[PDB]
């Protein structure tokens, strides 16, 4: 957006020495073909394990039974006699 | 820069400066179009008398 100065104009660009022109032309790089090499292994020995953890640890229980339950030999009260 | 110079030598001593007009160079703020400009550009440097 530069302004024409009319005292001062100037051209076009001339021409100019150049670049010798292939010398700015590339080849095009020609792949071969390529294989990931070996044949793999189906697993790994992984250094840590793979499922999930718990936070907390939550005691757990199991039943127990008693035993043979006994008859006894209560102390027995006295006779309401009219004293009680 | 020498350190010091003695009576009867000589120093001799360099130095770099960044002019900067863009900020960085991934931020291209501050930066200078120049392809077809209005007139020269000036880099007015005194320097040390």
């Amino acid at each position: 957006m530069a302004l024409i100065n009319p005292q001062f104009p100037y051209a076009g660009p001339v021409p100019i020495p150049g670049p010798a022109p292939t010398e700015t032309m590339p080849l095009l790089n020609y792949r071969v073909e390529g294989r990931i090499a070996g044949i793999q292994q189906a697993r790994q020995f992984m250094p840590f394990l793979q499922g999930p953890h718990r936070e907390v640890a939550e005691q757990t229980y199991y039943a127990i039974g008693t035993g043979i339950q006994m008859g006894q030999t209560f102390n027995q009260p006295l006779i309401n006699t009219q004293e009680g | 820069a020498p350190a010091t110079i003695a009576a009867g030598a000589t120093g001799e001593l360099t130095m770099y400066y960044w002019v900067p007009l863009a900020y960085s160079e991934t931020d291209l703020t501050g930066a200078v179009l120049a392809n077809v400009p209005q007139s020269k550009q000036r880099l007015k440097l005194e320097f040390a008398n």
